RNA sequence: AUAUACCGCCAUCUUCAGCAAACCCUGAUGAAGGCUACAAAGUAAGCGCAAGUACCCACGUAAAGACGUUAGGUCAAGGUGUAGCC
């Protein structure tokens, strides 16, 4: 039963693991995070996350930003810390090198490459009768190269596999579970958001070895 | 001669014909069909008409610790025997050969009513025995091709439910009837809606939509009041776990629309709970068993609502002039009231 | 299209021996001959009552030894004494199989005047090529 | 046996289990609805019919008044109304007799 | 007598390259469909093609040439289902 008091421990604590510290709105918008696409690119979806139209462009509520955020992170450290497996997406090839290297640092894995049909639905035909699917799926770009929802937010509200994807104007944030959003596009947003989740995602790790190791001596 | 005869198989196969015109194009016959047999397993090796005894293979070698040897089959015990391996033959005929029950559900020749049992364990390990299967409807599909012209293929139509508030439909599609009936039963069994109903054995509320220009009206009931809907819908209301209700199909018919309509309403339904938290005041129910006692259903979990919600005053509501009249009671039909079945 | 002792292709649930699920033109590429004799080298004689001989002798191996073999003969012939050899599923009884063996030895020596001898492999389950 | 045991003893409860005994009954008829009126009777000239009643079926049954806990089950615990015989399979003529046990 | 019961044996498109058990997905869970690589749902057992083998080579020629159509031919190579002479 102290397992389940120490995976349960976490929970009444809100900030638990210290993920607010990381951002601030200074720094979304140094890395112009509140960007958004023209209003011809505009989703209705989005709506209420846009703060305001300038210039025919497109501009986010950072406030709503940052609270998306900060429960995103939150949920992904606290499933780091249940050891619930991770997995990136980001069809932009712009970025695929970054994200895999990245992923390798944390341990945590990735697919920036072709998404082939039905990997996740029959994954288990494709790999094997026993394989554990992934607990976690986060997007670092919701829409395809055409500009259409990845089929992994499909599949995963499917299978009741939760999602955490940075939604740009263009974005659906209907089926994702913990949508952010932000500037998919802007390489200074990409960095941030991998650093911030690494850094969270190692804190989680190292949190959780060093409360089991505390619980191995008692 | 000895040389010109053969062996077994290939003359089962051309004494058969499952191959040729008959089975191909689906012309068939007209219900002639000879059965496999299998003669070799029947008798044992040793007996022929003249019985010498075998130590070797037809008696034990020994007995008594002494060898055996060869001797001769009276022609009493023979014609024994043969008696007895002819009853045996008679016997094993009459095994193959009977009758086939299978219960009978919405009518003979109708594979609605009838359950094909669990579905498959999974590979993980996954017993479904919780669950039960019912056939909706299944028909006979056929499609065109440039070689072999019609191409039929069975299309199946089946759902599955605990009894407990959980169930689901599913369709597949396959040449063969019984690989559409796993297909369709696995499928299912993935696919999975779950429903709240009101107090184990009704649905909230009364619903009434549209799909597909299939009209559906299903109303709630007391207890006692029995199932009066759809057959489909019966079945459907068993593998769920609701006993009573009523409901009337209006416009179109056909059957997966209905369920695919049905489904959509019965998880559409608002709980009574839920409505409490949304609108603020309490749930009040009043019945005609018991007096004027205002029995509290559900309370809304947040802080309750000042106000109360204004008496709502010649209200637009559109309804159906069918319930309308029969309401009045000037309506008359023959077919409205029947004596029917259990449910 | 032609038939010739090959198997037609079923949706893959036909359990099928080697030669069986090989074609008649892989005979010498990818098969050998079940039989073995020198009646079909040239200037050689005797090869029609070695072909008759050679069938009935399987049909009458594939009647007293009914349910057990699972694959054809092989048949071997050197010089004057020949040999046989077969596979078997270990249904019956090894007495069964050694008082058939006797009297099928027996049978076949008495009848052509020659020296037979008789040898079986023994296998749990018949064994599958391919499933086709 | 005329008193009621046989409804204790134990075959009655494998034969049946806790569901009622009309339950497992069902009727042949004609197509879609059936019929309003049941048949007159099950057997006749000590001579029986196919697909009887089960009731009429389980001869060791006694349709009597003093068996409450075995004619409870025709008669709703929720309502008060008895089932009628379309309802529950029964022929007309049992029928009737059970109603004159229960009143 | 029945090739319009068949096996066995073959012509045919074939001087083709498709046929596909078993899964997933789209169409509101309809018959049906599943292609975009600087990639958008298809994955694939197996058969066949192909590859390899034969003749003098790695080319060429043979051989092979699946699923199906012509109720294609063949009860007269042989046997056998049904119906008949017995
Ligand atoms: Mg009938
Ligand atoms: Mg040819
Ligand atoms: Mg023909
Ligand atoms: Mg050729
Ligand atoms: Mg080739
Ligand atoms: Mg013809
Ligand atoms: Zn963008
Ligand atoms: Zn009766």
């Amino acid at each position: 039963d102290f397992n389940d008091k120490i995976l349960n421990e976490p929970l009444k604590h809100s900030d638990f693991f210290n993920v607010k510290e990381l951002f601030s709105v200074r720094s979304l918008f140094d890395a112009r995070v509140h960007l958004g696409h023209k209003a011809g690119c505009r989703h209705r979806f989005m709506e209420p996350y846009i703060f305001g139209s300038r210039l025919d462009h497109d501009i986010i509520d950072l406030e709503q930003t940052a609270t998306h955020l900060q429960l995103a992170l939150n949920f992904t450290a606290h499933m780091a810390y249940r050891k619930g497996i991770i997995l990136f997406i980001s069809r932009n090839r712009q970025f695929s090198y970054l994200i895999e290297n990245m992923a390798r640092d944390c341990g945590e894995y990735a697919h920036t490459r072709y998404f082939r049909g039905g990997m996740l639905t029959n994954a288990r035909l494709l790999f094997g009768p026993t394989v554990r699917l992934p607990d976690l799926i986060i997007f670092l770009h919701t829409l395809n190269n055409i500009f259409e929802p990845h089929v992994a937010v499909r599949d995963a509200a499917k299978m009741n596999i939760p999602t955490v994807g940075i939604v740009d104007t263009n974005c659906n944030p209907c089926l994702i579970t913990y949508p952010v959003p932000g500037n998919d596009d802007s390489p200074l947003a990409v960095h941030l958001y991998c650093r911030l989740f690494q850094t969270a995602i190692t804190r989680a790790k190292e949190k959780r070895q060093q409360v089991e190791a505390l619980y191995r001596l008692q | 001669s000895f040389f010109t005869k053969l062996t077994a198989d290939e003359l089962w196969k051309g004494a058969l014909a499952e191959t040729g015109a008959g089975a191909k194009k689906g012309r068939g016959k007209r219900t002639k069909k000879k059965k496999r047999k299998d003669l070799n397993r029947g008798q044992i090796i040793g007996e022929g008409r003249y019985g010498f005894l075998w130590p070797g293979l037809n008696v034990p070698l020994m007995k008594n610790g002494a060898v055996q040897t060869i001797a001769q089959r009276s022609k009493e015990e023979q014609e024994k025997v043969e008696a007895d391996m002819i009853q045996q033959r008679e016997e094993w005929d009459r095994k193959k050969k009977m009758k086939v029950k299978r219960e009978r559900g919405w009518s003979g020749n109708s594979w609605g009513g009838i359950s094909l049992g669990p579905p498959d364990p999974g590979p993980c390990g996954e017993t479904y025995e919780d669950f039960d299967t019912r056939i909706l409807e299944v028909r006979n599909v056929f499609t065109m091709t440039a070689k072999e012209g019609r191409k039929k293929s069975i299309r199946v139509l089946v759902a599955v439910g605990n009894g407990k508030g959980a169930a689901g439909f599913s369709i597949g599609k396959a040449t063969d009837r019984m690989d559409a009936f796993r297909k369709a039963k696995n499928r299912a069994v993935h696919h999975l809606h779950y429903i709240e109903r009101y107090e184990d054995h009704t649905i909230f509320h009364d619903i009434s939509l549209r799909f597909k220009r299939t009209h559906i009206k299903m109303k709630k009931q007391p207890k006692g009041y029995g199932l009066r809907c759809h057959r489909a819908i019966i079945t459907i209301c068993r593998l769920i776990g609701i006993k009573d209700m009523y409901a009337k199909v209006s416009g179109s018919i056909n059957m997966l629309s209905l369920t695919q309509g049905l489904f959509r309403g019965l998880s559409r339904q608002e709980t009574h709970q839920q409505l409490a938290d949304k609108k603020g005041l309490h749930v009040v129910e009043i019945r005609e068993e018991c007096g004027p006692l205002p029995i509290v259903v559900a309370s809304p979990r947040g802080p309750l609502r000042k106000d109360p919600e204004p008496e709502d005053e010649v209200p637009d509501v559109k309804l159906d002039w069918e319930d309308v009249k029969t309401a009045q009671g000037m309506k008359r039909s023959v077919w409205s009231n029947l004596k029917r079945a259990a449910t | 299209k032609n038939r010739a002792a090959r198997v037609r292709v079923s949706k893959g649930d036909k359990p099928v021996t080697y030669e069986e699920a090989h074609a008649p033109h892989y005979i010498a590429h990818r098969k050998g001959w079940l039989s073995l004799h020198t009646g079909n080298l040239d200037g050689e004689d005797h090869a029609a009552e070695r072909t008759v001989e050679d069938v009935f002798l399987r049909k009458f191996m594939w009647g007293t030894f009914p349910g057990c073999l699972a694959d054809q003969l092989v048949l071997k012939r050197r010089g004057n004494q020949l040999e046989i050899c077969a596979v078997v599923l270990r249904q019956l009884s090894p007495h069964k199989y050694y008082f058939l063996v006797g009297y099928s030895e027996t049978l076949l020596s008495y009848f052509y005047k020659c020296p037979v001898r008789l040898h079986l492999q023994t296998v749990p389950s018949k064994v599958v090529y391919k499933y086709l | 046996d005329e008193p009621w045991k046989y409804l204790e003893s134990e075959e009655y409860q494998e034969r049946y289990g806790s569901r009622p005994v009309w339950a497992d009954y069902r009727r042949n008829h004609k197509g879609g609805v059936p019929p309003q009126r049941t048949r007159k009777t099950c057997i006749r000239r000590n001579k029986v019919v196919g697909n009887p009643c089960p009731i009429c079926r389980d001869h060791k049954l006694h349709v009597d008044f003093r068996n409450v806990k075995l004619l409870e089950q025709f008669v709703c615990a929720h309502t008060g109304i008895i089932f009628y015989a379309p309802y529950t399979g029964v022929c007309v003529k049992q029928h009737k007799r059970l109603t004159q046990a229960i009143q």
